[PDB]
């Protein structure tokens, strides 16, 4: 992938509002930049809720380690056009601007597919409950008559 | 997995109905004198 870290990230939010980019002959300052990063971590913490959020790889940058900007941000391949569209959308009231329709669109659209594989991975059903029985048809020759096995 | 498999007989009420219906009719052996025999041809073999 081309993009690669939360730097690059950035970027292409700035290049899909069409504030800042590799043509344009004006950039934005750093500062500006920095503050687009913090964005970009607000709004990762804010999906990934301690764990009980979004998963989607991302790695979250150290106080250490100086700049925020080019850490890689550790998301798959899928999740890049999601993460840097909503970014998009979450730093445009900062240029007095608003994310276009497209941009909502594919910002909505690619946060229910980042969702999908870990809403299929939760939709589990719990154990059979405290009273039920597991019949004769199992209790029959090893005598087990409320065990059910959470084996498989 | 294991799974509910439970066993709600309908079939041994009528077995059993079937058995004892054929165990109130008790069948056994009997032996008669063939034709032109003695007519008490039979006591000795059906005593033992």
């Amino acid at each position: 992938m081309q993009i690669k870290t939360k730097g690059d990230l950035v970027r292409a939010a700035l290049r899909k509002l069409g504030v800042a980019s590799d043509a344009t002959l004006t950039d934005v300052e750093p500062q500006s930049m920095q503050d687009a990063v913090d964005d970009l971590e607000a709004m990762m913490a804010e999906w990934y809720q301690d764990g009980k959020g979004i998963i989607t790889g991302y790695v979250f940058s150290d106080d250490e380690n100086p700049p925020a900007e080019g850490d890689d941000h550790g998301l798959r391949s899928s999740a890049v056009s999601a993460v840097f569209h909503n970014l998009a959308c979450r730093i445009a009231p900062d240029y007095a601007l608003e994310a276009t329709a497209k941009i909502i669109a594919t910002a909505k659209y690619g946060k229910e597919l980042l969702y999908k594989q870990t809403a299929i991975s939760r939709a589990k059903r719990a154990p059979y409950p405290s009273r039920m029985p597991t019949g004769s048809g199992n209790s029959f020759a090893n005598l087990n008559e409320w065990h059910y096995f959470p084996g498989e | 997995t294991l799974q509910y498999r439970g066993q709600f007989d309908v079939v041994r009420p009528v077995v059993r109905k079937l058995v004892s219906e054929m165990r109130q009719n008790p069948i056994d052996v009997l032996y008669r004198p063939k034709d032109g025999a003695r007519p008490d041809a039979a006591d000795v073999l059906m005593g033992m």
